[PDB]
RNA sequence: GCUUUUAGUGGGCCAUUUUUGGUAAGCAGAACUGGCGAUGCGGGAUGAACCGAACGUAGAGUUAAGGUGCCGGAAUACACG
RNA sequence: GGUUGCGGCCAUAUCUACCAGAAAGCACCGUUUCCCGUCCGAUCAACUGUAGUUAAGCUGGUAAGAGCCUGACCGAGUAGUGUAGUGGGUGACCAUACGCGAAACUCAGGUGCUGCAAUCU
């Protein structure tokens, strides 16, 4: 018969690592976890209390509910035509802080300054990101550099 | 074509700019599209076989 | 009683092998794989001549036994029993499946067959080092060994030095230099990493000046 | 009297005529399920504040 | 593929910090038009070196013209085609007026012989032969006798009307 | 025009404000016998640089 | 953006790619997409699914896939073998 | 810079064989009345810094060292793979076009860094 447990086909999500396994090291039970932060979700495999469903490892949600050996947080899930919101209690062993926001609250400061910098000096702030625009027209030198004539080359076994 | 010139009258290569816009004709027809194709042709406003926009050229296009 | 071989011409299967799952599979046709002179060294056969598969298929054990056979026996016969060496470079590891037959397609998992090597494009099949003047013998003697494989194969003649990686002049620059030390069928070299102290314990030909 | 078993199939081109909805997030989320120390404290928080606020207004 | 054109291409790989004006490749690519070439160029250049159009930049593209159009040369082309069953090296002569014209019946020739196609096709070196006893091939060596004289045989002529009313002649 | 070919701070209105061009078939035809490869394999799809006019003024 | 209410449906099948059992099957069962069912038109002589293209009634022009000895509209075209 | 206490990342820190360590610290070390634990003051507990010592730990250095870490137009734009064709092939499969793109291999370099407090010729 079929078998659709609470922990099956996780042979190798839940594993520990190669080489770094063992028990976990103490910045993970020291990071602060404020209501609004946003989390990604990565399972300890050593910690069997307060795991998530092997749908949520790596996915990426924010806090709603800060407690003492875990936070909850709040995941999207699709499931048929549309999305549901889902709580999780999570210990703090399975989860870390995203980068992404980090990429955020960096830009958000380095905005507001680009703002006031160019207030005082001359506005058109222009402070947008923009895409990888295209190369500019450039004069390259054969000054030390003569094209090498370069041919195909001719079929060789080699074995 | 004068930096071109220059360039060559100079022992080097002018390399061109660039081209910083295209022009884009839908060449085939409504049915057999996969979607994600499909989705992509709505949002550049190709709606219909031989229609044409101007596009322009950054990496996310 | 056993099936034609084009019903396993394909690797249509995913490798199934006799692991603690199968447990129950025939023994290899194919049972030896190194014949000729193999205590012979490194310098007595410079020459290798390959029988490179061209085909992604499947070659029987039957098959393997049949053609290691036939090239040994005309090797033999022609050039005498130790002036080549003959490798098999497959091993017929994966296991094929018959469903030996009111019941129909109901349970048609089937039993173990028979055995085959699954083999690639460009695959080496037999490899036989041998002198530079045996060379044409051993090439008839692989050109019979294609008759009993199917699909297409095709003689290549190596441009390396016998059973090992380098070419012939740079086996012939290491020959000539200390690095080269003997073993029993193959040889060892010397790396410019390691324990000094026990480098020249191994290799003392090195270390002078030359030759 | 045998059939078909299990398929996938037009399910995705089905969730997709209604074009698959997002749950529509609120400014003050529901406080069910948080942590009651803290739900029952944030009720005298917010009644302080406005009677402290309405006392601006006396 | 069509009547050809020869384009030099030049291409670098795209400067870092740490190396600026890299080291420039150039190839001869025999190509329709520009589009092709420099789709031919990055072939060649990734089976050579570790770029490809992403991680590189046309320098310059360049269509080679031959230096005496109207002098009869002997070509000496070298190429290596992919059969049905392996790939080989070959080298055909051919007598024609220019590079360019000499790989047009190349490619017709490699297909009708040898059920070659364009995509099939790695030409290697494309010389012209400049002393007559260094052709190889007989079918060359016909036409480097000294004064060459052969007549066309059974000449047909083409019919502008449906009717002809006194016989054909085959005359010449 | 000048909005479009020298593309301006202003591309995104001033293109989305142009309706889609409902162009034609080719007066000369497409000039392959077999439209759906590449243009380096001999078809229509792809970058056909500046041989777009070429097709453009054509189906104009 | 949101809500109510209700129909029919709950026998499916094919094609590319991945893939399981089987010697295989116009076989049995899966995954993703596209189709047929539900769909006419041009092509593949002929055909549910392939290629092209989806359809109010008409006129002019241009093409797609496919073709141009004759049936059959359109080169008994040109070029190298 | 050395050393200790508490650490952070958890081998560039590990492992094997040797060589060095001024000062302070650490350690080995001396004793068994008391609290305490032992078949046994060896571990553990207690007492003194007194009788001694850098022999070991510890720290550093050496090694064409093993391992690990980093990098590379090294292998290799290879294998694989997304998209495409009324492409090739009887098929098995394989070329081509627009793209992404490894691993092993090889070479070169490296062999702990740092926070808080205290202390030291």
């Amino acid at each position: 018969g079929k078998s659709h447990g609470y922990r099956s086909r996780t042979r190798y999500m839940f594993q520990r690592d190669f080489r770094k396994h063992g028990a976990v090291h103490l910045s993970t039970y020291l990071k602060v976890y404020k209501v609004g932060d946003i989390v990604d979700i990565k399972a300890n495999g050593s910690i069997q209390k307060g795991m998530p469903h092997k749908f949520y490892q790596g996915k990426t949600g924010v806090v709603y509910n800060v407690t003492k050996s875990s936070v909850g947080v709040i995941i999207n899930k699709m499931v048929g035509n549309r999305y549901l919101e889902k709580r999780l209690n999570l210990r703090v062993e399975h989860i870390k802080h995203s980068k992404c926001r980090q990429e955020f609250l960096e830009r958000v400061k380095a905005n507001a300054a680009k703002r006031a910098e160019a207030k005082a000096q001359g506005v058109a702030v222009q402070l947008k990101r923009q895409p990888a625009q295209p190369r500019e027209s450039r004069i390259v030198s054969t000054e030390g550099n003569v094209p090498q004539t370069l041919a195909p080359v001719p079929y060789e076994t080699f074995i | 074509i004068q930096a071109k010139r220059d360039a060559k009258a100079a022992g080097s290569y002018y390399v061109e700019a660039q081209h910083k816009l295209v022009f884009v004709v839908r060449i085939k027809g409504i049915n057999k599209i996969p979607p994600k194709p499909r989705k992509v042709l709505q949002l550049l406003r190709l709606t219909r076989i031989n229609s044409g926009t101007f596009v322009k050229v950054t990496k996310a296009t | 009683a056993r099936r034609p071989a084009r019903c396993y011409r394909y690797q249509k299967n995913k490798p199934y092998p006799k692991s603690r799952y199968n447990r129950a599979v025939p023994d290899s046709k194919i049972r030896i794989y190194d014949l000729g002179k193999k205590k012979a060294t490194v310098d007595e056969f410079p020459l290798c001549v390959h029988l490179v598969s061209n085909e992604l298929e499947q070659l029987s054990s039957e098959a393997l036994e049949a053609a290691r056979i036939c090239a040994n026996k005309y090797m033999t016969t022609v050039s005498g029993r130790d002036a080549f060496h003959l490798r098999v470079r497959v091993h017929p590891f994966h296991v094929l499946r018959i469903n030996k037959m009111q019941q129909g397609m109901r349970g048609a998992w089937g039993k173990p067959h028979g055995l085959a090597a699954r083999v690639d494009i460009g695959q080496i099949i037999f490899s036989v080092r041998t002198k530079d003047s045996n060379k044409d013998v051993v090439v008839e003697g692989l050109r019979r060994a294609r008759y009993k494989f199917p699909g297409q194969q095709k003689i290549i003649l190596s441009k390396k030095w016998g059973f090992t990686n380098l070419d012939r002049p740079e086996y012939l620059k290491k020959r000539e230099a200390g690095e080269v030390k003997d073993d029993g069928a193959f040889v060892k070299f010397l790396s410019k990493k390691g324990s000094l102290e026990n480098n020249i314990r191994e290799f003392p030909e090195y270390f002078a000046a030359q030759a | 009297a045998k059939s078909k078993n299990h398929t996938a199939h037009n399910q995705t081109r089905k969730a997709h005529r209604n074009g698959i909805k997002k749950p529509k997030t609120y400014k003050y989320p529901s406080l069910k399920g948080v942590d009651p120390k803290f739900r029952r404290n944030h009720k005298h928080a917010l009644h302080g504040t406005a009677k402290a606020l309405a006392a601006a207004k006396k | 593929m069509a009547h050809f054109k020869e384009y030099q291409v030049i291409g670098r790989r795209l400067p870092t910090e740490s190396v600026p004006e890299p080291k420039l490749f150039r190839m001869r690519i025999f190509a329709s038009n520009e589009v092709i070439a420099k789709s031919r160029y990055w072939y060649f250049l990734q089976k050579l070196h570790k770029v490809k159009k992403a991680s590189g930049e046309i320098v310059s593209i360049n269509q080679i013209n031959e230096a005496h159009p109207t002098k009869v040369k002997n070509f000496g082309v070298w190429v290596r085609y992919d059969s049905r069953s392996g790939t080989h090296n070959m080298y055909k002569e051919i007598r024609d007026v220019s590079r360019v014209a000499a790989v047009e019946t190349l490619y017709q020739d490699m297909a009708a012989r040898h059920r070659a196609r364009f995509r099939s096709i790695h030409i290697l070196k494309v010389a012209e032969i400049e002393k007559t006893a260094d052709v190889k091939r007989q079918y060359v060596k016909q036409f480097l006798t000294k004064d060459l004289k052969f007549p066309l045989p059974h000449r047909v002529q083409k019919s502008t009307k449906t009717f002809s009313y006194k016989r054909p002649s085959t005359f010449y | 025009i000048h909005e479009i070919i020298t593309v301006g701070p202003h591309f995104k209105q001033a293109n989305n404000f142009l309706w889609p061009f409902k162009l034609s078939n080719p007066s000369g035809g497409w000039g392959v016998p077999r439209k759906f490869k590449h243009f380096i394999q001999g078809g229509s799809f792809g970058n056909r640089e500046e041989f777009i006019n070429k097709l453009v003024k054509s189906m104009n």
